[PDB]
RNA sequence: GGUUGCGGCCAUAUCUACCAGAAAGCACCGUUUCCCGUCCGAUCAACUGUAGUUAAGCUGGUAAGAGCCUGACCGAGUAGUGUAGUGGGUGACCAUACGCGAAACUCAGGUGCUGCAAUCU
RNA sequence: GAAGACAUUGUCAGGUGGGGAGUUUGGCUGGGGCGGCACAUCUGUUAAACGAUAACGCAGAUGUCCUAAGGGGGGCUCAUGGAGAACAGAAAUCUCCAGUAGAACAAAAGGGUAAAAGCCCCCUUGAUUUUGAUUUUCAGUGUGAAUACAAACCAUGAAAGUGUGGCCUAUCGAUCCUUUAGUCCCUCGGAAUUUGAGGCUAGAGGUGCCAGAAAAGUUACCACAGGGAUAACUGGCUUGUGGCAGUCAAGCGUUCAUAGCGACAUUGCUUUUUGAUUCUUCGAUGUCGGCUCUUCCUAUCAUACCGAAGCAGAAUUCGGUAA
RNA sequence: GUGAUUUCUGCCCAGUGCUCUGAAUGUCAAAGUGAAGAAAUUCAACCAAGCGCGGGUAAACGGCGGGAGUAACUAUGACU
RNA sequence: GUCGAAUUUGGGUAUAGGGGCGAAAGACUAAUCGAACCAUCUAGUAGCUGGUUCCUGCCGAAGUUUCCCUCAGGAUAGCAGAAGCUCGUAUCAGUUUUAUGAGGUAAAGCGAAUGAUUAGAGGUUCCGGGGUCGAAAUGACCUUGACCUAUUCUCAAACUUUAAAUAUGUAAGAAGUCCUUGUUACUUAAUUGAACGUGGACAUUUGAAUGAAGAGCUUUUAGUGGGCCAUUUUUGGUAAGCAGAACUGGCGAUGCGGGAUGAACCGAACGUAGAGUUAAGGUGCCGGAAUACACGCUCAUCAGACACCACAAAAGGUGUUAG
């Protein structure tokens, strides 16, 4: 009483009927992962960068 | 005893050859591949003829131990045991599997089928080409008849097609007649037991010198 | 019964060379990495620390992090019916820039100079490449080089 | 295998706070007590007619355990432990092994 | 299917034991070891041994046994004795006696 | 151009046997009180630069040199291979059409280049 | 009459109790069972030069071991061969020369390693703490293993660095319950203190049928659901095995290969042997053999007619046309 | 349990059962006893039968082996 | 068979279902017995067989991944429909080109590592076994073997210097490039760097080809989880209409013309009709279509006649034909 145990049949084309579309793209992609020291550094950049602007702009 | 030859006529299988993963073996049945005036310089033999393929297959070592003993025996008997060197140009290297089963009436109870079949090893063969040499014999032109005659009758013990070719180079060298001639004349040519060798353009001097004095001494 | 390790069926590919065992040359250290570059990834077995999985062999991704010994890196990986976005952690090893982009910006330098000098004279500078065109009509004399008739060969056996 | 009786580690003692001495003990279980809610319940339940209720373990397959070692911070006095991998023989109290000597 | 009966002797007791089993049943392999001690001399009914270090085991008590016996009257005119000692799951006694008067 | 220190590329840079090497530099070279290490100032440590020698190291050249590197309508459009046919052959296998295309072999050529800093008849 | 605060009787407690009750008695599988584990894994190959890829395929391995065989630093260079030194020899120890690894690196194999990843010596415990991120198997769950940072405390080295176990690829485990360490933190709900109990964070006690039921047999007295998804007959494919026939010629045959034989090889044929598979039938095709009865096949035992012989006749052998 | 009569019913009690021992450093529940604690409780010592240990039992279940050398032809093996 | 007794038998009475009764068969207990009959719990449970009642229109599948005492079953992912939603030529594409990576198969090599393997040739023994000359000699001669040197014949899935075609990663711009100078607790000897910005400059030739039937997004749920065949690559086996994989196309789910006949082959896929032209196949007759044209071969006392496909070989022939 065997049974067939594995293939790829049909796999490719039962794939391919919904297309393999690139993922994605964005601008600022996820920055989890990146070194914590720079990101630390990099959200009080931002901060006195937009301060700044925005007491000039004031 | 002995499965019919029909059962391995051709290259089904990888090379299976005897190794640290197989250590269990027979032995060919063919032990002697040089046979005749083996001690015969290069330059008394000038002719050569070739047994050579027209198919793809495997070759029993029992087949070729017929054909030896068949065209070897004829050579000696109609030309002197001294008027040519026949060579085997092929080694039997695939060692052939089989599946001892049970072959009692009744073995119905024991047999197993089957399940877990691997083979045993029981033979061992050569592979052969299209346009691959079998049998090379070298001889004096005087002996054409003679030696072709042999290679014919040994035919009839290999499966399949074999012709019988006149090769035009000297001996068993890769020269043919004129060009080896006209070296020999020339002094790079300096014979060795069996075989020769051949002086070169390149190497150091002074060794070359040292051999082949004649050919510097012009 | 079947088997399927960390580094399985890797056993040429991660061969290091023929004649080229030993240490690294500092090249491959000396270079330096930016977020954004585009770089090909090849394992090297010397350093077993910090290597890239087999299936990553050969691979192009994106940089996106950088540590004090190794580089981030973005690969799409296709897993069933779509693709997916890994992140890898590699030594500076197994890292090296893939040209591409090395001789892509020379192509837009020269483009923009290009352009700016036509601009010079207003002259339509015609930026587009071009696949091989089929080539042009042109005269073939015979002086000195008198047509050679050829003709196929007999047979013999060559042996 | 062989242990050292002591060790220096970092112990977070609230007064330490930095790699202290510690001597090493090897864990014991502590003698399963009653009252405990899971054994009186067990009891309330194994009262009665039905027999066996709850499942009894027969099919032992591993022959060793994992070692757990109980440190103590010699100068907090407070109680820390960790584990090693398995190993069929252990000992602390190690005669140091030694390179020249013969068979 | 197939079963499997057996009968194997105890050991340290000398008595004789058999079961049964299918021939699945895994019961529990004991773990012996020889090891080849030394005997010094024979204080009471104790047993004074020798590693081939240390001066340790007034354990197994001078086995009873009657190869004990000869054991000790073979001891009073010395000639090296060497025993061996099995040790099954703690509950250990000396089994064999032997001899290797060479000194030499 | 020579030489030294730090290098990049990692043999065109390695190996085998010979021959030459101004000046400087490098080197071998002398000594053991101290720091220091050894079974032993051989290595390593320290001091002198004085007592000597280019013998060796190093550099360069030499070889129908081994090796190594490059190239070639030399081998070969062969071996191999994607695609096609109601093509051949009993079969093993093989031609044919549109395509891609080796290695060995043979021949010829070559035998380190180069960055930073200092010094040299 | 007898017996007497003992028996008996009531309730608990330990023992005995297939006489009786209930229940179970793994999976894979060239039918099932016995066998083995392909039941969780690791190496190489089968694997068709990315990836992935089956078989009771091939060659093997794991349920360990290690306070150093970890970490750092320093010094040195191996297997082997040649030439020498009292006893000393094929082998003891010493010295020189050659030596791209031909050795060693816990273990199977495969990678990797030469002023080291090897050998020897010195100091140590980073085999630590806090929780995240990522890679492999993948559902992009868990477990296992590993990688790259962050925040402390460390070891080593002069230093740059290196270190979150073993040079890399295998060496291992959920819910409930018990137990241990931490916070000395929360709650015991009428209000308090002290015991006791329950909770939060982090480990250990094992589930090898290894994503984890707690489990002994027999039925030929048997039963039910089903199965041609699967066995024993026939039938179909294959021809090892069985049977039959050639090609070759070393020899046998007193001499001489073929009058007749015929070794070592090799090409076929047949389905009357026995295997091999599982295509059809398990809402049933009546399964050995004998008895009786018809036709068919030819690879001819006899009869007819021929050919050949190591055919005088006699007798016999081989062959052809022939059912 | 065996199965007219006649004639005989051999050896083994190691195993499994049955039975009989209990002088005993064996083991033990509930009750009770002692100690600690404010108490819940904890820890001790003590114990009946049974089992362990020791005899009997086969017309009870049942069982009743190997290997070597040896005698004047050989052969075998009384024998060891 | 037995017939004077353990004989045969009427009526009364006794024994009631896990019970009775048994000169013992698992027999008998109202045709029912290895657990009687009647009613009820009860429409008991079923991973298993059987059926499942109107028309048309539109779209349109899987027999595969992982886990399960899972193997005739489920969950999960995959394949499908439906509902739509945000926008309007794109952040696209089973495609090629250009540029740049990665790979160890086919092939090839062994006078290149590892391993196997035939033959002579030249040396070499303070050293192999010997023999001959010798009392022995580190004395001579032959022999065998070894060892070394240069050659030679042949091989590899678990060998390899080299190394294809086919497959495969990334890029070919506005989310760009250049210029100036702002922010930071990060980093630098240092306004050095890093990262993100301010401001300014550069457009349809804004950065190869071709196409784009619109592009992107979300839910929710049916069926499915036994496959089979063909070419090509390929494993076990002698093989099989066998078992097991890889890529693609089919069959299942599909009719139509052809292969007589058939699920897979060849052509080609289908609303309903008319006309014309073709495919694959054919044109003596059955049968619509040239007993067309042309060069040659072959006579069979078992001719031959079309792929998949329904089979024939080794060896022979003054048959015949051309070399
Ligand atoms: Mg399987
Ligand atoms: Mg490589
Ligand atoms: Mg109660
Ligand atoms: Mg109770
Ligand atoms: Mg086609
Ligand atoms: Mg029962
Ligand atoms: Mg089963
Ligand atoms: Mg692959
Ligand atoms: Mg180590
Ligand atoms: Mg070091
Ligand atoms: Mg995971
Ligand atoms: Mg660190
Ligand atoms: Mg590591
Ligand atoms: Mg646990
Ligand atoms: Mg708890
Ligand atoms: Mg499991
Ligand atoms: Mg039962
Ligand atoms: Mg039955
Ligand atoms: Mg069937
Ligand atoms: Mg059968
Ligand atoms: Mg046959
Ligand atoms: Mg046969
Ligand atoms: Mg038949
Ligand atoms: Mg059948
Ligand atoms: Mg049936
Ligand atoms: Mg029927
Ligand atoms: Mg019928
Ligand atoms: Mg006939
Ligand atoms: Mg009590
Ligand atoms: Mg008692
Ligand atoms: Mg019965
Ligand atoms: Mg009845
Ligand atoms: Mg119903
Ligand atoms: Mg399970
Ligand atoms: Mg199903
Ligand atoms: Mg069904
Ligand atoms: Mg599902
Ligand atoms: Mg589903
Ligand atoms: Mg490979
Ligand atoms: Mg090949
Ligand atoms: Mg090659
Ligand atoms: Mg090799
Ligand atoms: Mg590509
Ligand atoms: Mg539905
Ligand atoms: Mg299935
Ligand atoms: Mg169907
Ligand atoms: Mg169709
Ligand atoms: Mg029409
Ligand atoms: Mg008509
Ligand atoms: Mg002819
Ligand atoms: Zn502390």
């Amino acid at each position: 009483a065997k049974s067939k145990n594995h293939t790829a049949h049909n796999q490719t084309r039962k794939a391919h009927r919904n297309g393999i579309k690139k993922p994605k793209t964005y601008k600022y992609p996820s920055l989890k992962g990146v070194d914590p020291k720079f990101r630390r550094n990099h959200k009080h950049a931002l901060h006195g960068t937009a301060k700044a602007l925005a007491a000039a702009k004031k | 005893a002995r499965r019919p030859a029909r059962c391995y006529r051709y290259q089904k299988n990888k090379p299976y050859p005897k190794s640290r993963y197989n250590r269990a073996v027979p032995d060919s049945k063919i032990r002697i591949y040089d046979l005749g005036k083996k001690k015969a310089t290069v330059d008394e033999f000038p002719l050569c003829v070739h047994l050579v393929s027209n198919e793809l297959e495997q070759l029993s070592s029992e087949a070729l131990e017929a054909a030896r003993i068949c065209a070897n025996k004829y050579m000696t008997t109609v030309s002197g045991r001294d008027a040519f060197h026949l060579r085997v140009r092929v080694h039997p290297f695939h060692v052939l599997r089989i599946n001892k089963m049970l072959s009692c009436a009744g073995a119905d109870r024991l047999q197993q089928g089957m399940r877990g079949a691997w083979g045993k090893p029981h033979g061992l063969a050569a592979r052969v080409d299209i346009g691959q040499i079998i049998f090379s014999v070298r001889t004096k032109d005087s002996n054409k008849d003679v030696v072709v005659e042999g290679l014919r009758r040994a035919r009839y013990k290999f499966p399949g097609q074999q012709k019988i070719i006149l090769s035009k180079k000297w001996g068993f060298t890769n020269l043919d007649r004129p060009e080896y001639l006209k070296k020999r004349e020339a002094g790079e040519v300096k014979d060795d037991g069996a075989f020769v060798k051949f002086l070169s353009k390149k190497g150091s001097l002074e060794n070359n010198i040292r051999e082949f004095p004649e050919y510097f001494a012009a | 019964g079947k088997s399927h390790g960390y580094r399985s069926r890797t056993r040429y590919m991660f061969q290091r060379d023929f004649r080229k065992h030993g240490a690294v040359h500092l090249s491959t250290y000396l270079k330096v990495y930016k977020v954004g570059d585009i770089v090909d990834i090849k394992a090297n077995g010397s350093i077993q620390k910090g290597m890239p999985h087999k299936f990553y062999q050969g691979k192009t991704g994106v940089v996106y992090n950088v540590t004090k010994s190794s580089v981030g890196v973005i690969i799409n990986k296709m897993v069933g019916n779509r693709y997916l976005e890994k992140r890898l952690n590699l030594r500076v090893e197994h890292i090296k820039h893939s040209k591409c982009r090395q001789e892509f910006l020379e192509r837009v330098k020269a483009n923009a100079a290009k352009r700016a000098e036509a601009k010079a004279q207003g002259v339509a500078v015609q930026l587009k490449r071009q696949p091989a065109q089929p080539r042009e009509s042109r005269i073939v004399s015979t002086e000195g080089n008198v047509p050679q008739t050829l003709a196929p060969v007999p047979y013999e056996t060559f042996i | 295998v062989n242990v050292p009786k002591t060790r220096k580690t970092y112990c977070k003692g609230k007064t330490c706070r930095k790699h202290t001495q510690h001597k090493v003990t090897q864990y014991k279980a502590g003698k399963a007590s009653l009252f405990a809610q899971g054994k009186r319940r067990y009891d309330r339940k194994q009262s009665g007619f039905g027999g066996q209720t709850k499942p009894v373990f027969h099919k032992k397959a591993k022959t060793t355990k994992k070692v757990v070692l109980r440190l103590e911070c010699v100068k907090c006095k407070t109680r820390a432990q960790l584990t090693l991998k398995r190993c069929k023989h252990f000992e602390l109290g190690g005669e140091k092994k030694q390179k020249g000597q013969a068979l | 299917h197939a079963k499997v009966h057996l009968v194997a002797i105890d050991i340290f007791t000398g008595k004789k034991l058999e079961d049964l089993s299918p021939s699945t049943h895994n019961m529990e392999v004991p773990v012996v070891k020889r090891n080849e001690y030394q005997l010094l001399d024979i204080d009471d009914g104790f047993l004074s041994l020798m590693n081939m270090d240390g001066d340790t085991k007034d354990d197994v008590k001078a086995p009873e046994g009657e190869l004990g016996d000869s054991l000790q009257t073979a001891f009073d005119e010395g000639k090296d004795l060497m025993v061996t000692i099995i040790s099954a799951m703690g509950e250990e006694a000396a089994i064999s006696f032997k001899e290797a008067a060479r000194t030499d």
